[PDB]
């Protein structure tokens, strides 16, 4: 099957392309709608892989030196292997002198095409975990914060390292475990700092950054005796709270003390940056943060030298290799706007809610620290990823969380996409659910190998390889082979990936609509002209509603949406692998009544029934409907009668089905519990339903018929 | 008495028995009567020349000496709904006032005849007492009276961690912190510093206190709004902890640099708001930041008189703490140069005050350990006033033209006291600008404006009358030469920051010269008039103190602090340090002050400082005013090492011997006895050791014996042989 | 919204007790001393001065005046709730000595008082009159 | 001037 096909391969080899059959000649190959592209999970968890203890091996040609992987050409007679990308023929190892027929390296069977080898050789560095956190907030607000440090803390390896800066008006470096007195460097929040300047300003482990099994207690009883800032905020004024230097000083502290390895800077705000550098907004009450419709209309003064500033500061963490994440929970707006590079370019995490004082916020805090079987943290760090490609492949850029590492070579193609240029990329911090967009290009079987060399959080450094190999068209049946291999839903969120990283970086839909014509004239059936002809094999059926979707969602359409509102989704889409991006694009949903068990329906106005309970399934929202009638029945009170026992089944089937993915899931998406008419209705309908699809389909259908 | 003439190249004996006292100004007897305390204020010529023409020919400076907040046993206090004063010259109506009308006073200042308000009008105590002190009434202050806050900065580098100082400073105000001057509005703060600059608070509600860290040396500020300046009364406890870590604190510090100026500047910050006193602890030349200081070679008996500062920051730095009626009070315990000649302005120009202790070690030098431990109780314990200004008034005619003392001279005379000391000294040099002619009398009058500790605003005033005379002679019989001495030795002072040591030297060789050169053209051997037999024998002196001294092998910033206590010393702790009183000790008897009911109190005589006058067979106390120096004879008699110093012989006199032991023993009884009335007789408890060994390796005693010859100075005679040469020339 | 409290006896305008912190105080010291002055038996027992920036805030009670300095942007409404504090508390320890003392600010103690209560208004967390003319 | 008061 080609559906199975799909399937097992994402499952192995954690990656999915548009197209699994390419082209073979450049007469098609210039000709591709949706461009040669795979939706990419480094780190992807499986049926437990025995981790190879090995020394990879690699091909001895200068230039190609990729792996050995399973579609290398063996020869156990003569102890040779040809490498598969360079046709080089290799001389195994003297450890490998032994390999035999019946008993071959694990690198070479099918099954172990991806992954994932052991370099044991250096003693392993200690994770280095920074806490930055903003002082200037409610007091029931900054206990949560507290208490939540303070547990993430118990979670922690005895050997990582730990490190405290608090701020508000001035920023605090915190010398840990000082002994009967406690001392901290402080800070002006009113100018920057390089690093040399904070390193000479300052003075394994540091007085700063010292062993949590050693300084454990001494730093809980500090994060359980902060204060707000003891800085006044007079009426009609916004505390003084210098985000900007907060973190330009978590960041060179780091810099100047433990560059190029693991580390974690994780930084919690509860309000904007009102004294730049990184000036969000002034201290004025009066005056509200800059809003999409201020952006336009030119009424934002703060915006793009605040963002300049933390772009700067994300390109030196992640030069460094260093991670930021950000931690933002305040009712108004926080200047995510402006700080999205950071934890973008870095694998940092995001996090928005309205307080640190809320389930939503101490939960998905928590589950930055979810361990594995052994008891180990699900995160990766200072990842280099290298794709190295057939000599009929190049690469036009990836988009996802990453920076490029700048190397040159024959697989760097002329056509940059996103972060391109490149056939390297750093990532900073990955998980098993980050997953980047590869782009690539042609000028049987062509094959693409994918090299991660990353930090363990048990700080054993490892090597994830995946080798992928897919057919040449053949050229007696040419476009018909590589239509039946596409994949709509990778394609559709490859192509949106795209469009979103434009829009990100200033009509889009302009370009997402054209395509979607031509995809439709290029594989679609139909008599020129004649409309109704208009059909899409069922391997094409979806694109358009997809297509649909996507266009309208508040991933191209910022109004009706706060900036930073705006940052955070896309944030989370450009991480995401396939499925969860689907369910942003096109929110599942779900009915429950009497009339049978819960199934899925359209989203659409007629699906909304009043006798139905439905669950909308956002990424971000897992939301339970309640209609008119069920309303009814249920203001009612008929629920508690033991008449009614059937009643309860269905309240609470909606209910008893979202505990289940409300916490698997990561951001731990909100939860919303309206009927017919509640004022939260609103969201469930602004998913649902130019105008409507069908309308949509139409005006499609009238163009995919007419002129070429 | 005597009006007589004196041969001092035959007497050679001059200097009396008994302690010296200052002359009686030549007036009615009901006037001196009422006359002020001469330990408060006094005159170099309790007889004014009539004009200054005869004031120049008799070559002697005129000028006052004053120490106006000294601590009095009885004083009288004014608490006037108003303050009676003149309305010309706002002189306060004092006691050599002259009622007329009696609903009338002219004004002994400038004359002009006030209105008696109706509030026997010459028997109000305003008019009965020289000193008095007036209640300020609201117009007297320019802002509510500002809180006592006593902000102390210690320097904490290896150095200053080595001297282990910190320790004892910090045990101190320990012990003391309750006896600090002020109310329940008292307010105290703590700074630290190395490289960096140490803040410190103090919140009832955190586990432990916070040292705040500011590292940028070139641009200061304060960490926190609050905490930092506590409120002693509410915070004791929580301070108290603060004292018990802090030596404990910078143990293994290797801290080398010391930026004391950014320390400073951030100390100013803290306290501009309310103003107080900063007691600043430093240990080291200062390398780091903003007032840093080169490095100097120190002199040696060889190099001749080729001072100033190196500087201005320090200066510049105290006229913004004067300001904002901020004192700065410094304390020196460093072990090399440390360049005091500019580090002193801090001091000098705030009204505060510096203390010096010469390689400072908890270990190496028991001694200045005591003598801090003893300087720092009274600078803890003693009275002080707030925000205070002064001014001197002086009857028409006469003119003061020149000022000395740690304050800061706004419009001529309005001088500013950031802090206000009970051992503050202050001099004034006045010239004749009209002829006194007119009057008869002239007085001088001042006034001390001031916040007390308890919040209080208010005016302490004396007022001295003195008679005018026309003739030379006159001049001369009530010259007061102890006077003459100390204003000669702060004009000195500043003749050498001014021009250089010699020409302060020569200037100090030709006074004696000047003036008995004149003598003798108005009337064989050095003739002069009994006030001034003991002229020259206190110039040399003067010449070989510290502050003047060349020959010796005088470290640079010991020179400096010595002008800095002539500069800031009260006249009768220059004349115990300049000429310190000899009186042998090994044999003292009944005829004691045996009237102080059950003490007795043996009366021994000064001796001259002279080695003729000591003697291998006995002992010799020295009291220099600050210290107490008792040498022994290496051919001592027993009964002194066995029944007063507690010893078999005198080989086993303990090397360092910081106090004699209290055994009952007449003899003890007696030496403790004459002992123990020396320091009562002052505040500032003078320490007492008997190192003085004929073989301790201190006996700088003997560097006490101004009046023998030295490979480098003149002996007595020698000087008066010099005298004579040139009086005569 | 900031600061400059004096409490003064409404006769001789007497100075009882005060609190000021700058890091001008000068100016607009004078004008409350000569507010001070003007006020006695016939004054209004609530007033609210504008001093163009600034904006006086005083109330009398017992003889004794309770006057506060601010930026007029400051809430007429919290000064007002300020200086009652203040009243209840002097007049509760020192009500009944007032009229009996003579030395200025007799009462500087009540410093204290005065800087713990002013904090809690200087964080978010009756007649008018420009007083140019009553002077 | 606080002396003098003139
Ligand atoms: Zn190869
Ligand atoms: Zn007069």
């Amino acid at each position: 099957t080609y559906l199975e096909f799909i399937q097992q391969n994402e499952e192995r080899d954690g990656v999915r392309f548009s197209w699994n059959v390419w082209p073979s000649s450049r007469l098609e190959a210039t000709r591709m709608v949706v461009p040669v592209a795979a939706l990419f999970t480094p780190l992807k968890e499986r049926p437990d892989l025995p981790p190879i203890q090995y020394e990879p091996v690699l091909c001895s040609r200068t230039t190609c030196r990729a792996v050995l992987n399973p579609l290398c050409q063996v020869d156990y007679r003569a102890k040779l292997w040809a490498c598969n990308f360079c046709y080089q023929r290799n001389q195994f190892p003297p450890s490998y002198a032994g390999i035999s027929e019946l008993n071959q390296p694990a690198e070479l069977l099918p099954q172990f095409s991806s992954i994932e080898y052991v370099v044991l050789r250096g003693p392993q560095m200690p994770l280095i975990f920074l806490y930055v956190v903003d002082t200037c907030m409610e007091d029931e607000d900054l206990q949560a914060l507290k208490e939540s440090m303070q547990m993430s803390l118990s979670l922690l390896p005895p050997t990582a390292l730990v490190g405290l800066i608090t701020f508000g008006r001035m920023v605090q470096v915190h010398e840990l475990g000082c002994e009967g007195i406690s001392k901290s460097y402080v800070f002006r929040g009113t100018k920057d700092l390089s690093a040399k300047q904070l390193q000479e300003m300052l003075g394994p482990s540091n007085r700063f950054l010292q062993p949590v099994q050693k300084i454990d207690m001494n730093l809980t009883d500090l994060l359980g005796e902060l204060q707000r800032d003891p800085w006044p905020v007079p009426q009609g004024k916004r505390p003084l709270r210098s985000s900007g230097v907060a973190l330009s000083i978590a960041v060179g502290l780091l810099e100047c003390t433990f560059p190029n390895t693991g580390a974690r800077i994780m930084m919690f705000i509860g309000g904007p940056a009102t004294q730049g550098p990184g000036m969000v907004v002034g201290d004025e009450l009066k005056t509200p943060i800059r809003s999409w419709h201020d952006i336009d209309k030119d009424n934002a003064k703060y915006v793009k030298k605040g963002t300049k500033h933390f772009e700067a500061l994300a390109n030196r963490a992640a030069t460094t290799g260093h991670v930021i994440d950000i931690y933002a929970c305040a009712l108004d707006q926080t200047g995510l706007l402006e700080m999205k590079c950071c934890p973008n370019l870095t694998g940092g995490y995001m996090v928005m809610g309205d307080s640190f004082n809320t389930s939503l916020f101490k939960q998905t805090f928590q589950r930055v620290f979810t361990k594995d079987m052994h008891g180990q943290f699900k995160m990766g760090f200072g990842g280099t990823l290298e794709i190295k490609t057939s000599r009929e492949i190049k690469i036009s850029g990836a988009i996802g969380p990453c920076v490029s590492l700048n190397s040159k070579g024959p697989c760097v193609s002329e056509n940059e996409i996103g972060t391109g240029g490149t056939c390297q990329w750093k990532i900073c911090g990955l998980s098993p659910t980050t997953t980047l967009a590869i782009y690539f290009e042609v000028v049987g079987r062509g094959a693409i190998q994918f090299v991660t060399q990353y930090q363990h959080s048990s700080g054993q450094r490892r090597i994830r390889v995946t080798t992928i190999a897919r057919n040449w068209a053949d050229a007696q049946t040419q476009i018909q082979n590589i239509a039946a291999s596409f994949d709509q839903e990778a394609a559709a969120i490859l192509m949106a990936r795209l469009a979103i990283y434009r829009a990100e970086t200033e009509d889009v839909l302009r370009w997402l609509d054209r395509q979607l014509i031509r995809l439709c004239q290029k594989f679609g059936e139909y008599h020129k002209d004649d409309p109704s002809s208009f059909r899409f094999s069922e391997t094409f059926s979806l694109y358009p509603q997809f297509m649909f979707h996507l266009r309208r969602s508040s991933f191209l359409q910022v109004f009706n949406n706060s900036p930073d509102e705006s940052s955070y989704y896309r944030h989370h889409f450009m991480r995401q692998d396939l499925t969860q991006s689907l369910i942003m694009i096109q929110p599942i949903l779900y009915a429950y009544s009497f009339s049978g068990p819960p199934e899925p329906v359209l989203l659409d106005s007629s699906s909304i029934l009043a006798d139905r309970i439905l669950l909308m399934d956002t990424f971000f929202q897992i939301l339970i409907y309640h209609g008119e009638t069920i309303a009814q029945w249920r203001k009612s009170g008929y629920q508690d009668m033991p008449e009614y026992e059937n009643f309860r089944h269905l309240l609470q089937a909606p209910v008893d089905d979202a505990q289940e993915i409300l916490h698997s899931r990561f951001p731990m998406p909100r939860y919303i519990d309206t009927e017919h008419g509640g004022s939260q209705a609103r969201f469930l309908l602004s998913k649902v339903n130019d105008v409507s699809l069908q309308v949509f389909m139409d005006h499609l259908k009238k163009l995919a018929v007419s002129s070429a | 008495e005597g009006l007589r003439v004196v041969n001092l190249l035959q007497e050679r004996n001059m200097l009396p028995s008994t302690p010296l006292k200052p002359p009686v100004p030549n007036l009615h007897e009901d006037i001196q009567k009422l006359n002020c305390n001469p330990e408060l204020f006094r005159c170099t010529l309790t007889s004014i020349p009539q004009t200054q023409a005869l004031l120049n020919k008799a070559k002697l400076p005129l000028g006052l000496l004053l120490h106006p907040f000294k601590d009095l046993v009885q004083l009288p206090v004014v608490t006037s709904s108003t303050i009676v004063r003149c309305r010309s010259c706002r002189t306060y109506i004092n006691p050599f006032v002259s009622f007329l009308d009696q609903r009338r006073w002219k004004c002994n200042l400038c004359y002009r005849v006030n209105d008696v308000p109706e509030e026997e009008p010459h028997r109000r105590p305003e008019v009965q007492n020289a000193t008095i002190e007036f209640m300020a009434p609201s117009e007297y202050m320019l802002r509510p009276p500002q809180p006592p806050v006593y902000l102390f900065v210690f320097d904490v580098s290896h150095n200053a961690v080595e001297t282990g100082y910190l320790n004892s400073v910090c045990q101190s105000l320990l012990d003391n912190l309750d006896l600090l001057p002020g109310n329940t509005r008292t307010k105290i703060g703590f700074i630290t510093f190395d490289s960096t600059i140490h803040f410190y608070g103090l919140q009832e509600s955190l586990s432990q206190p916070q040292m705040l860290i500011v590292s940028d040396i070139e641009d200061v500020f304060i960490p926190m709004p609050e905490n930092l300046l506590v409120n002693l009364n509410e915070s004791k406890e929580l301070v108290q902890d603060l004292l018990k870590t802090l030596p404990q604190m910078f143990t293994k510090t290797l801290e080398t640099q010391s930026a004391l100026g950014p320390a400073l500047q951030a100390a100013f910050k803290l306290m501009s708001p309310t103003g107080g006193r900063m007691s600043v602890f430093q240990t080291q030349l200062p390398t780091l930041g903003v007032g840093a200081l080169k490095p100097r070679e120190e002199p040696n008996h060889r190099s001749s008189a080729k001072m100033t500062p190196s500087t201005d920051f320090y200066k510049k730095l105290a006229l913004d703490c004067s300001g904002q009626q901020v004192a700065v009070d410094l304390f020196l315990l460093s072990g090399q140069y440390s360049d005091l000649a500019s580090l002193g302005c801090i001091s000098r120009y705030s009204a505060g005050s510096v203390y010096y202790y010469p390689s400072y070690h908890h270990q190496h030098n028991p001694v200045q350990v005591q003598k801090l431990q003893k300087e720092l109780q009274r600078y803890l314990t003693r009275k002080i006033g707030f925000e205070a200004v002064m001014r001197i008034r002086c009857t028409k005619g006469l003119s003061i033209h020149t000022f000395h003392g740690n304050f800061f001279v706004r419009s001529t005379d309005l001088l500013s006291l950031p802090n206000v000391n009970p051992d503050a000294g202050y001099a004034v040099q006045m010239s004749v600008e009209e002829s006194l002619t007119d009057t008869q009398l002239v007085s001088f009058q001042s006034a001390l404006l001031y916040t007390s500790s308890k919040g209080e605003r208010r005016i302490r005033v004396h007022t001295l009358c003195l008679p005018v005379v026309s003739t030379l002679n006159d001049v001369f019989l009530g010259a007061d030469v102890q006077a003459i001495s100390g204003l000669l030795a702060n004009m000195a002072v500043d003749r050498s920051m001014t021009a250089s040591l010699s020409d302060a030297r020569d200037a100090l060789v030709n006074a004696v010269i000047d003036s008995l050169s004149a003598y003798r053209s108005s009337v064989p051997g050095l003739m002069v008039p009994f006030s001034l037999r003991l002229f020259p024998l206190f110039v040399l002196a003067l010449l070989k103190q510290k502050s003047f001294q060349t020959g010796t092998n005088a470290r640079l910033d010991e020179r400096i602090f010595a002008m800095c206590q002539v500069k800031n010393q009260p006249l009768v702790y220059l004349m115990l340090t300049t000429h310190p009183s000899l009186y042998r000790v090994d044999n003292l008897s009944d005829e004691g002050a045996l009237n102080i009911s059950d003490r007795t109190i043996p009366q021994p005589p000064i001796l001259q400082l002279s080695v003729e006058k000591l003697s291998r067979d006995g002992a010799f106390l020295m009291d220099a005013g600050s210290v107490l120096m008792l040498w022994v004879g290496k051919n001592c008699t027993q009964n002194f090492l066995s029944q007063v110093l507690g010893v078999q012989n005198y080989a086993s006199i303990p090397q360092p011997m910081t106090d004699l032991p209290e055994l009952d023993t007449p003899e003890s009884a007696r030496i403790i006895a004459f002992i123990s009335w020396l320091r009562e007789q002052r505040p500032f408890f003078p320490i007492l050791y008997v190192i003085a060994d004929e073989s301790p390796m201190k006996a700088n005693f003997l560097q006490n014996m101004i009046e023998d010859r030295t490979e480098s100075a003149l002996s007595y005679y020698e000087f008066l042989l010099h005298i004579q040469q040139q009086v005569n020339k | 919204m900031v600061l400059l409290t004096m409490i003064a006896r409404v006769a001789d305008g007497l100075p009882l007790a005060a609190s000021m912190q700058e890091d001008d105080l000068q100016q607009y010291q004078s004008q409350a001393k000569q507010l001070f002055r003007k006020l006695n038996e016939q004054s209004p027992t609530r007033c609210t001065l504008e001093a163009g920036a600034m904006t006086f805030h005083y109330i009398i009670e017992q003889g004794v005046c309770y006057l506060v300095l601010c930026e007029a942007a400051f809430p007429k409404k919290l000064a007002f709730a300020y200086l009652e504090d203040l009243h209840s508390e002097f007049d509760e320890q020192h009500g009944k000595k007032v009229p009996t003392v003579s030395r200025p600010y007799s009462f500087i103690e009540f410093d204290t008082f005065i800087q713990k209560t002013k904090k809690l208004y200087i964080d978010s967390r009756i007649m008018v009159a420009n007083i140019e003319e009553v002077l | 001037a606080c002396e003098e008061e003139n």
